[PDB]
RNA sequence: CGACUCUCGGCAACGGAUAUCUCGGCUCUCGCAUCGAUGAAGAACGUAGCGAAAUGCGAUACCUGGUGUGAAUUGCAGAAUCCGUGAACCAUCGAGUCUUUGAACGCAAGUUGCGCCCGAGGGGCCGAGGGCACGCCUGCCUGGGCGUCACG
RNA sequence: AGGAGGGCGCGGCGGCCGCUGCAAAACCCGGGGCGCGAGCCCGGGCGGAGCGGCCGUCGGUGCAGAUCUUGGUGGUAGUAGCAAAUAUUCAAAUGAGAACUUUGAAGGCCGAAGAGGAGAAAGGUUCCAUGUGAACGGCACUUGCACAUGGGUAAGCCGAUCCUAAGGGACGGGGUAACCCCGGCAGAUAGCGCACGCGCCCCGAAAGGGAAUCGGGUUAAGAUUUCCCGAGCC
RNA sequence: ACAGGCGAGAGACCGAUAGCGAACAAGUACCGCGAGGGAAAGAUGAAAAGGACUUUGAAAAGAGAGUCAAAAGUGCUUGA
RNA sequence: CCUGCGACGGACCGGGCCCAAGUCCCCUGGAAAGGGGCGCCUGGGAGGGUGAGAGCCCCGUCCGGCCCGGACCCUGUCG
RNA sequence: GCGACCCCAGGUCAGGCGGGACUACCCGCUGAGUUUAAGCAUAUAAAUAAGCGGAGGAGAAGAAACUUACAAGGAUUCCCC
C-alpha cells in the first residue's frame, strides 16, 4: 500500500468553504479556516510571508466604500447643498 | 523652454495622456485648420471638427478632394468624408478614414455653440 | 422621461407613472423570450425610465424628511463624514481655555513692533 | 452528491455558465487582443476543490 | 591579515544596509527650510525674521572660557534693572530665561 | 554508371536570436492627511439586445440624479437627440439607490436551517416594513439585603 | 603560477565631425583586402528606419566548459514497443472513406458475493436531442463521457430539517502582556403555569432515535413514492 | 521620520530570458487536504484595403486571380 | 500705569476659458514631416500627435489676462 | 409600618461610546538562532528577525530632583563635531 492503493481512500473532507474568505480552508473538525481564522475576530495574517500578505489586503478586492473617500476629501465632505441650477 | 513644474516633459507620460483620453478630450485633439476664407472671416486660426462640416483633404492620396464629415470615429481618431472611398476585393464600398490635422474646415455647421466657441477663441487671436 | 416633467407632477401621478412602467418593462420581456427585433432597445430606455422615476420619488422624500425634522434628526438623514471627523470637539470646544489663560490674552498679547 | 448544500449548488451553477466560447464579435473589437476563454474547465481535468 | 597595515575595526557585522541614510534630500531640504522662512516672514511682516533678542554669555568649561555667544533668555535681575515687566518682555520680541543666574 | 556516408554552394524548411521599438518596470524628489457598528477592508452572488473574463455597477444593477461641455457611441443592430433643458463606452460631483455576507450583532452554520417582538394596510386572519448581540458611560424606572440608621 | 605595459571590441553621458528612403541598423555570402593579433575596411544581397567616427569621462562591458540557467534542435529511430480479462463471422444499410457506426442473422463470454439492477461518499452537467472544421478518444471512426447549440431535476407524506451520542463551542468567574487557555468552579442563571404558584445555553448522526402514501400511467431526457388518474393518511 | 495611501515631477536606470513574479482578462492559468507554491504570453499594414471570383478536391487546402509600395496573409516588422 | 462688532481687499488652495507663426513653388516617394527655392514666429526651438528627421498641420509650450469656487485663521485700511 | 442612606440587581428604558482594517514612518511588550570568535560555553549575531498589541499626519520627547568645575551654561527634537 502506502502508495497508489492508499490513495484511492480520499472520501472524507479536511476542509470545505469558508464564510469569511471563500477559500477551501476551513477544517471542519477544528471548526476554523486555516488562511484567515474565521471564527477570530482579526483576521490571520504573517509578517514571514510578504506574499501571502499582499495576495489579501486592500486594492485586491474592489473598494465600495473606500476609492470614494479622495473623491468626498477633495470636497472637504460638503454633504450640503447641490450646484446652482442651469 | 517649459516652465511650469506641474507640466510633464515626460515622452512615456505624454504618449499615455494622449492615446488613453476621453472622448470629450478627443474633440480637442481632433481638431482642424479653418480654410484661408474662413480664417480671415472669423479671425480664428482651428477649430475642432464637427459632424456635418464640409472640409478638403489637403495632403495625402486624397488631397484636393472635398466632402461632407459624414463620420467622427474618436475612438480611431480618424474623420469620413463624404464620397472618400474605396473598394474591397468582393467590390463593396468601405470609407476611407483620415486625420483631422490633415484637411481644412471650408464651411462650418454652426448651431449656437459654435458661434459662441468662435467668440472666444476670435478675441484672444483679435488682440 | 424629462425628468423636468417628472418633478412637476404630485406624488399620486408619480406612482401612477411608475406602475405603467413596470407593467411595460414585464410585456416586454415576455417579447424577449418570445421573438422581436425593435423592442429589445425599449428594455434599456424603460428600465431607465423606471430608475428615472424612483429617483425623483427618493429625492422628495428625503427633501420632504429633512424639512420636518428641522429635533433629533434620522440616523440616516445625519450628516455624513468620515468617523473620525464626527467624534471630534467643536470649535468651542477646541476654542475654550481657562481664565489664568483668557486672562494673559488680555492684558499680555503678542504686540506689533519692529526694529528700526 | 445528490445531496447538494444549497451553497454549492449556487456555486456550480456559476461555474457552469463562465466555459462558454467568448462571442465571435468581441475579436472584432477596436482594439481587441483576447483569442480565446483562456479559463474553460472540462469536468474530467483541472477539478474545481468545492 | 597580511602585511604590516593597522589593525582593522569595521563596525559593520549588524545589519547596517537596512539603516543607510543617503541625503539626496538635501537640496530639497534646503529649498522647504528657504520657503517656511519667507512664509514665517510674511506671518509676521514688522517683526524681525531672527527671532527675539537674546543675551550675551560666556561658553562653558574651560576650552571655550573666553568665548560669547548668544543664550537663552535675559534673566529676571535684568529685565528688571532694565525696566522691563517680565511678563511684557516676550510679547515685545525679548526672551526670558528664568533658569539662569547673574554671578 | 548508381545507392549509402561525408562534405561545399544555391533555394526551401525548422526555430525565434539579432536589430529597431514600448500606454510597463525600477530608482530619486515633492505635496497632501482622508477607513469602520451612520457597518470598513475582504468574501459571495447577480447585473448588458447580443459577455465568458477584465473593468463597472447593486433588483434604480456596464447604471439613476445634479452640474459642466457641446454632437456622439460604434464590433453588429435598433432607439434617442441637434439654433437644443441637449448625444456621449464624455468630464466632474454636492442628490439617490446600494442583494448575501464579513469586526458582524436574535441562535446557528458542510443548514439560504431554528426562534421571539412590533407593525403600516386590508375580534381573528393575512400583512408591506422593521426590530431583538456583548461590554461600557450619564440619567431614569422597577427592585434585593437588619449593611447603616431614624421615628413609630 | 604570477605581475606590468601598450592596444582591440561593447553600452551610455559631455563635446566635436559626419551618414542615411538616390536606402540606416541588424542579418547572409566558394566576394576583395588591411593588421602578428584582438579586430577593422570595402563589395554584393536582404531589410525598410535609423546609425557612425574622433577627444574626454563613466559602466550591470568580451564565454567553450561551472552533472552552469532558460529556450530550441539532433543521433538513437520509423527503433523499443501497441501480446492479461476465451471471439468473432456473414449479408445489408449509411457515408468521400467502414475490421471498428447502425439493423438482421449466427457463434461465444459474464453466470447471478455478475461484466446484471440500484444507492452512500466524491464528481458537477459527464444526463437528453440535434449538428460536426480542427484538436482529443496512444490504429481508425460516418463516430463521442470530445466539441457547438439548445433542453432537462416539480414533494404536507422521500430526506435534510427535530433529538440526543462520543465530543465541540461558550455567558460569569479564574489565568494570561496579549493572542488566547480553562465548564463545574455555582454566579440575583436571565424563566415557566394559571396577582398567585413553581424553579435541582447552543452545536454535534442524508447508517442511531423519528408525524403521515399507496397502486396504475406518463418523458428524448423525471417521478426506483415529487407530474397525471384514482384512493388514502398526518 | 516616512519601501503604505491619494496626487505630482524627474532620471548618465531596464528594454520583453532585461526591468517588479506580473508591459498582456497576473497573484492570473495551474499545483497542493492545508499552511502555501506560482508561470508562460508584447510588434500585419498608412489604411483591413483581411484576399471577390474561376477550377480541382469529401473537406482542410491547392492552382489561377484580386488588394497593397510590399504579401507584410490574423502568433502576420526584421528573421541568426 | 495697562485691559466688542462688523464692511472692503491682500496673502493660501483648487477649477475653468482665451492667449504666435507656411501647410507657398519644384523633385522623390504609397504618404513629405526628406532635399532644393522663397518666407514668417520666437518671453513660445519642453513634450506629444499626424501615412518618413514637422518651431510655423493639430494639441500643447511662453508671457499673461479673464472668470468661478473653497478655507474662517492671519492681516491691511475703514466705520 | 412609613422613611433616609449604603452596597448591589434587572431593563429591546432616553441619549451615547468601544471592538475591526491598513504598514512605509512612530509608541509598548516579548524574543531566537544561523553567524564571528578560524574549535566552543561568556561574548557576537541583537536589546535584531519572527511573535502579541496601540496611534497619527506625523508619532514620541519636552520646560531640570540637568549639566558641570567654567569668567560657568540653561526644555524637547534633529544634523555636524
Ligand atoms: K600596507
Ligand atoms: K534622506
Ligand atoms: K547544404
Ligand atoms: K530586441
Ligand atoms: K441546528
Ligand atoms: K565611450
Ligand atoms: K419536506
Ligand atoms: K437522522
Ligand atoms: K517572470
Ligand atoms: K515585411
Ligand atoms: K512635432
Ligand atoms: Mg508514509
Ligand atoms: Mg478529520
Ligand atoms: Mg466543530
Ligand atoms: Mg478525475
Ligand atoms: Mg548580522
Ligand atoms: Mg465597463
Ligand atoms: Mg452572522
Ligand atoms: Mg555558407
Ligand atoms: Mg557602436
Ligand atoms: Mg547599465
Ligand atoms: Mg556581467
Ligand atoms: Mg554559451
Ligand atoms: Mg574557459
Ligand atoms: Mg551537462
Ligand atoms: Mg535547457
Ligand atoms: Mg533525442
Ligand atoms: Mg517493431
Ligand atoms: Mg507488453
Ligand atoms: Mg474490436
Ligand atoms: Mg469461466
Ligand atoms: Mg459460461
Ligand atoms: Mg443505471
Ligand atoms: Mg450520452
Ligand atoms: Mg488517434
Ligand atoms: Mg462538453
Ligand atoms: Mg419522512
Ligand atoms: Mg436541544
Ligand atoms: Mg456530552
Ligand atoms: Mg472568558
Ligand atoms: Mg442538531
Ligand atoms: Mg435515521
Ligand atoms: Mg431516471
Ligand atoms: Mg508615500
Ligand atoms: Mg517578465
Ligand atoms: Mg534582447
Ligand atoms: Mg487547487
Ligand atoms: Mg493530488
Ligand atoms: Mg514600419
Ligand atoms: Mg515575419
Ligand atoms: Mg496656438
Ligand atoms: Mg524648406
Ligand atoms: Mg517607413
Ligand atoms: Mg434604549
Ligand atoms: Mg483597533
Ligand atoms: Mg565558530
Ligand atoms: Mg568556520
Ligand atoms: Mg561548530
Ligand atoms: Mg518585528
Ligand atoms: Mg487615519
Ligand atoms: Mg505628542
Ligand atoms: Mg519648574
Ligand atoms: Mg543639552
Ligand atoms: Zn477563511
Amino acid at each position: 500500500t502506502k502508495g497508489t492503493g492508499s490513495f484511492g481512500k480520499r472520501r472524507n473532507k479536511t476542509h470545505t468553504l469558508c464564510i469569511r474568505c471563500g477559500r477551501r480552508s476551513f477544517h471542519l473538525q477544528k471548526s476554523t479556516c486555516s488562511s484567515c481564522g474565521y471564527p477570530a475576530a482579526r483576521i490571520r495574517k504573517y509578517n514571514w510571508s510578504v506574499k501571502a500578505i499582499r495576495r489579501k489586503t486592500t486594492g485586491t478586492g474592489r473598494m465600495r466604500y473606500m476609492r470614494h473617500v479622495p473623491r468626498r476629501f477633495k470636497s472637504n465632505f460638503r454633504e450640503g447643498t447641490e450646484a446652482a441650477p442651469r | 523652454m517649459k516652465r511650469n513644474p506641474r507640466v510633464t516633459s515626460s515622452r512615456r507620460k505624454c504618449r499615455k495622456a494622449h492615446f488613453t483620453a476621453p472622448s470629450s478630450v478627443r474633440r480637442v485633439l481632433m481638431s482642424a485648420a479653418l480654410s484661408s476664407e474662413l480664417r480671415h472671416k472669423y479671425n480664428v486660426r482651428s477649430i475642432p471638427i464637427r459632424k456635418d462640416d464640409e472640409v478638403q483633404v489637403v495632403r495625402g492620396t486624397y488631397k484636393g478632394r472635398e466632402g461632407k464629415v459624414v463620420q467622427v470615429y474618436r475612438r480611431r481618431w480618424v474623420i469620413h468624408v463624404e464620397r472618400i472611398t474605396r473598394e474591397k476585393v468582393n467590390g463593396s464600398t468601405v470609407n476611407v478614414g483620415i486625420h483631422p490635422s490633415k484637411v481644412i474646415v471650408t464651411k462650418l455647421k454652426l448651431d449656437k455653440d459654435r458661434k459662441a466657441l468662435l467668440d472666444r477663441k476670435a478675441r484672444g487671436r483679435a488682440a | 422621461v424629462k425628468a423636468g416633467e417628472l418633478w412637476n407632477k404630485s406624488k399620486d401621478d408619480l406612482t401612477k407613472q411608475l406602475a405603467e412602467l413596470k407593467t411595460e418593462l414585464g410585456q416586454l420581456r415576455i417579447q424577449k423570450v418570445a421573438s422581436s427585433g425593435s423592442k429589445l432597445n425599449r428594455i434599456h430606455d424603460i428600465r431607465k425610465s423606471i430608475a428615472r422615476v424612483l429617483t425623483v420619488i427618493n429625492a422628495k422624500q428625503r427633501a420632504q424628511l429633512r424639512l420636518f425634522y428641522k429635533k433629533y434628526a434620522p440616523l440616516d438623514l445625519r450628516a455624513k463624514q468620515t468617523r473620525a471627523i464626527r467624534r471630534r470637539l467643536s470649535p468651542d470646544e477646541k476654542s475654550r481655555v481657562l481664565e489664568k489663560t483668557k486672562k494673559r490674552t488680555v492684558h499680555f498679547p503678542q504686540r506689533k513692533f519692529a526694529i528700526k | 452528491p445528490s445531496h447538494k448544500t444549497f451553497r454549492i449548488k449556487q456555486k456550480l451553477a456559476k461555474k457552469q455558465r463562465q466555459n462558454r466560447p467568448i462571442p465571435y464579435w468581441i475579436r472584432m473589437r477596436t482594439d481587441n487582443t483576447i483569442r480565446y476563454n483562456a479559463k474553460r474547465r472540462h469536468w474530467r481535468r483541472t477539478k474545481l476543490g468545492f | 591579515v597580511k602585511h604590516n597595515n593597522v589593525i582593522p575595526n569595521g563596525h559593520f557585522k549588524k545589519h547596517w544596509q537596512n539603516y543607510v541614510k543617503t541625503w539626496f534630500n538635501q537640496p530639497a531640504r534646503k529649498q522647504r527650510r528657504r520657503i517656511a522662512r519667507q512664509k514665517n516672514a510674511v506671518k509676521i511682516f514688522p517683526r524681525p525674521t531672527s527671532g527675539p533678542l537674546r543675551p550675551i554669555v560666556q561658553c562653558q568649561t574651560r576650552k571655550y572660557n573666553m568665548k560669547a555667544r548668544a543664550g537663552r533668555g535675559f534673566t529676571l535681575e535684568e529685565l528688571k534693572s532694565a525696566g522691563i515687566p517680565k511678563k511684557l518682555a516676550p510679547t515685545i520680541g525679548i526672551s526670558v530665561d528664568h533658569r539662569r543666574k547673574n554671578r
